[PDB]
């Protein structure tokens, strides 16, 4: 089939120039579909912001012109987007994707996206600090661990357990930011007794600035 | 321009109901150009329908499909754990594409209370003149709670943060996060630190921090 | 022959078309208000996840020959199938104890044709008093309501523009 | 799922009846070959129950028509099986599948299968106790665990290791039966050392009662 | 009505020989109404042949197939530790289909010794009153040994239950299970408890138990 | 992959065929390959045809059939046929004359 891989910053300050790509593979963009972008807001919003068909340069953009503006690249089979001078208002999610169309059939592929923010604040590592029930126990059944990551920007991180291993029963809430650094909390959950004994550890990455850190529980 | 409205918004149903999100639009539109898209949290839009009725390459019969003038439908013939998303109806007649917000499906499952536990500020954390003194309250039913962090006594505001979460995968319950945030040293204080979980569970709020000798 | 039979009779034979979506419908072939399809044939689409090899029998037990006119249905992209299909490869099959003949779909692209992009192949199969008609496909098949009386008589067709 | 399930009851007393049911999925069981039911017993002797073939209600039973009794859903495509009355006699391994026939060929499909046991007993969750060497060791080799599923009916249960991970090196033996209940084991067998250090533990399956329990072999060094 | 009788009923060879079973029938079966099934334990009949002697989507070369009037046969070119198991030959001539017995098939490997351990009633075995003492006696050879339960002194029955298994995998070895069951008490009331494995193997019984701390 | 060759001064005339199974498991069953192929050509030739698995009505008690085909190579002229599965060649072939012969329905008696 074919696929497609979005790329670009994690962020910029209002009114730079933003300028994401896409890499397709399995299919000459010049052979028909529409190669769009859409994106969606903090709000959960999808917003189409338009093309640029096999049709060409044709673009043919959505309703914001004054800035969203397309390329394509033939040789490298690869669009791409640059929505000009951007605000905070312009942070989300950005997707590609391309579109089929046919009366009565439709079809489309989308990709991983990629995550812009917006802001002027600066790229700051995290750091981690582990949540463990230490002095009192208060258990005879499951127990509980958290490790928790604050004090970073810009979004995202990505939590975990023993390299992914402890899947179930663990909730890593919506980081909450606060003046220009968020902050968030991961909840794995091991068997009644099992855990003292074995070895735990969560693993906190951000991209962002390179950071790779775990941080083994222990009481 | 077409204005395209998702009634729910976000509502709930249970595992065998049938379920109907409609999608209005400013203008009318060709039986062939509008579709519906399926989203879960972490993914991106998968298609559902196209041409108004007909099912993707992949979704399961329960969902039937339909749509006029300036008004559609979805429909579910029962409804399963995994049903449980946002959907989005997508139109393709003008040329600015349109998407109108979405209909979030939480479902019906329990009514069942929280499994709390309180945390101690890392030594690493201290070592910093941070206190961070975080509180989890998980799989609970109702997404509303509230708790309240007390240490020595306590009812309004203080320094907290939360963050609840998505109804979960096979639970469609809850978790949330209060998070208590001092000085080294006003920390140092006391050493009375409990936290709240109020519920619709049961009247007395179940407490947490350190119920013991 | 439908010239020659001078008759478009149809009897209404019912199949047991189980585990696939009856009654297609085409917005490029419309009936009245909303999409609709042709009088006389059944567009199968996917049961719900999938399409399950079809089988259905179907005898002749009247004293004169019957006229099948069934299809296939050509997609326009590998994935146009497996949208409506399932499998990756369609494949029809209808015979008789003296006849026999297989299709295959063709998927591609094309021209663009009040609308559509993909298209159907029309096919007929006549069955003889004392035989039994069989149909075996496992996508794609574009299958018959029913059996067209077939007259031997003395009639025609002609193009011609005068009035009559 | 694809495929046939057999499902129903692991248990009934003598005389009451008995309700299969085999979900197929891939074929209309109205679209040719011949659904029929196999069970074979104790002493491993497969016999021929019957069919209902697309034919229709015909079921064209064998030579125990009294009871064994066929039925299809056409629309949940899935058809049963009803054997009336019964005896202990009538205990054993439950499996339903379907021919193909051809004079020059044949093709079948079958069925995980189910066990119904015929008895009065009380169907009751079993106990898991772990099988650690503790006390003296005398290794210098590989190590061997246990696990045993003890005071428990009516049959099965399944036994496996971290999550069917540990295959290799296992015995399950037959489970053996005293006054109304089953008492079996379990033997694992990892490498000379690599125990202690990792975590090792056996999955109990009992689902006549709704019992899944693990045990990890808490090493007792 | 139309009996079936395979002959050998159990037997064994070696990984190489040129095995083959046969099967009777009280009348007459066309040539092409006779299959036969491979079955493995645990497993579900596996088809094997149909039409008398063609193999079925799988079936290794070494299977030839065959069979005339009310007796057929099966045979295989080599012997591999694989093809170990039991064969049903299936007739769909007359209406009320049959099977008849099979032809178990065991293999032939080593002549090796068990490899023996001792275990202690669970703390929590142990918690229930119960006192159960297992010992395992894995991957030796011939299906027959012979255990004796001793604690301090013993030679004939007691308590104990045990439960062979079937040949092998690869290993065409088999493996067996006495276990002991006590009252709590009654266990506690002495230290001593060996488990006596005896085989064709060694003439001195491989003992086990505590013969260390 | 087999050749055979036609040396002698006439014409000759092959008769083969390929089956066509009723299920895409007799296909597994006889042929091994998913998907059978069979071609049979010359210099000046070629022919190549691909089965279709299904049922056909029950004859003869068989539901499965097999299709008929024919190739002629001129003398100096090699046949060369290439099948991965129900392939039903030909065991030679037919003398090819040219004379003034027919066939004819009737039931009249000689
Ligand atoms: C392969 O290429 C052909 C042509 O390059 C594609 O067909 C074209 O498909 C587009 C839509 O994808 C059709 O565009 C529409 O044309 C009408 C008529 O002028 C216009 O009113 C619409 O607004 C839109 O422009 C176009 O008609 C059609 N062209 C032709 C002659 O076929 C085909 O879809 C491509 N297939 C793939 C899979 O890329
Ligand atoms: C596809 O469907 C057709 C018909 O629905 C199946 O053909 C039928 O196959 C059965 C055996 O599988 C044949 O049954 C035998 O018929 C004779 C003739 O009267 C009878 O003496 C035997 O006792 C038995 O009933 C049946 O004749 C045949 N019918 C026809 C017209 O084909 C076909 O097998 C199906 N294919 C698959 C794979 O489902």
């Amino acid at each position: 089939d074919v696929h497609l891989q979005e790329s670009g910053p994690g962020l910029v300050k209002p009114s730079q120039s933003l300028s994401l790509t896409c890499y397709v593979t399995g299919y000459s963009i010049t052979s028909g579909y529409y190669w769009t972008w859409i994106r969606q807001f903090p709000g959960n919003k999808l917003e189409w912001m338009g093309y640029i068909s096999y049709d060409g340069s044709n673009n043919y953009n959505p309703s914001l012109k004054n800035r969203i503006s397309i390329t394509r690249d033939t040789s490298k089979n690869q669009f791409f987007l640059k929505l000009n001078s951007v605000t905070a208002e312009d942070t989300a999610s950005y997707y590609c994707a391309a579109f089929y169309y046919d009366y009565d059939f439709f079809f489309d592929y989308w990709g991983q996206g990629t995550t812009l923010t917006v802001s002027s604040a600066k790229t700051t590592p995290p750091s981690v600090y582990p949540l463990a029930p230490g002095s009192a126990a208060q258990t005879n059944s499951m127990v509980t661990l958290g490790c928790l990551v604050k004090g970073y920007f810009p979004e995202p991180v990505t939590v975990t357990w023993n390299s992914g291993s402890l899947s179930s029963g663990v909730h890593t809430f919506p980081a909450v930011l606060q003046s220009d650094l968020y902050t968030l909390s991961s909840s794995v959950t091991v068997p009644s007794s099992t855990w003292p004994s074995e070895t735990v550890t969560c693993n906190v990455a951000h991209p962002a600035s390179s950071t790779k850190v775990d941080k083994k529980i222990v009481p | 321009q077409i204005v395209l409205t998702q009634s729910p918004a976000i509502m709930s149903a249970s595992p065998g109901e049938k379920v109907t999100l409609t999608c209005s639009a400013s203008s009318t539109i060709t039986s062939s150009f509008l579709y519906w898209y399926q989203q879960k949290p972490g993914s991106s839009p998968k298609l559902w329908i196209y041409s108004t009725s007909n099912l993707a390459s992949g979704v399961p019969a329960r969902f039937s499909g339909s749509g006029s003038g300036t008004s559609y439908s979805l429909t579910i013939s029962s409804l399963e754990a995994e049903d449980g998303a946002s959907y989005f109806c997508h139109q393709w007649e003008t040329f600015p594409r349109t998407f109108g917000g979405g209909t979030k499906l939480e479902i019906k499952r329990a009514d069942a209370a929280p499994t709390v536990s309180i945390f101690p500020p890392s030594k690493i954390q201290l070592t910093s003149g941070g206190a961070s003194v975080v509180c989890f309250l998980n799989n609970f039913y109702p997404k509303d709670i509230n708790v309240k962090w007390k240490i020595d006594g306590s009812e309004r505001q203080n320094g907290v943060l939360n963050s609840w979460t998505d109804q979960d995968s096979k639970d469609s319950t809850y978790s949330m996060s209060s998070t208590l945030t001092l000085t080294k040293d006003e920390y140092e204080r006391h050493n009375s630190y409990t936290c709240e979980a109020t519920h619709k569970t049961s009247t007395s709020p179940i407490v947490k921090s350190f119920n013991r000798n | 022959l439908v010239a020659s039979s001078g008759t478009l009779e149809f009897i209404t034979e019912g199949f047991t078309w189980t585990g696939v979506t009856q009654n297609g419908g085409s917005n490029a072939c419309k009936r009245g208000p909303g999409s609709g399809f042709f009088s006389r044939l059944n567009w199968l689409t996917k049961s719900g996840s999938t399409y399950p090899v079809l089988n259905v029998t179907m005898p002749n037990n009247d004293n004169f020959d019957k006229l099948y006119i069934w299809g296939i249905h050509h997609p326009s992209t590998n994935q146009e199938q497996t949208s409506l299909y399932v499998q990756a490869s369609g494949r029809v099959t209808v015979s008789t104890r003296r006849s026999q003949q297989t299709i295959i779909p063709n998927i591609g692209s094309r021209p663009w044709v009040r609308g559509l992009s993909s298209r159907i192949s029309i096919y007929w199969t006549i069955v003889k008093p004392g035989d039994v008609l069989v149909i075996n496909s496992n996508g794609n098949l574009i299958a018959p309501r029913g059996y067209f009386k077939m007259r031997t008589g003395k009639s025609s067709i002609m193009r011609s523009d005068a009035p009559i």
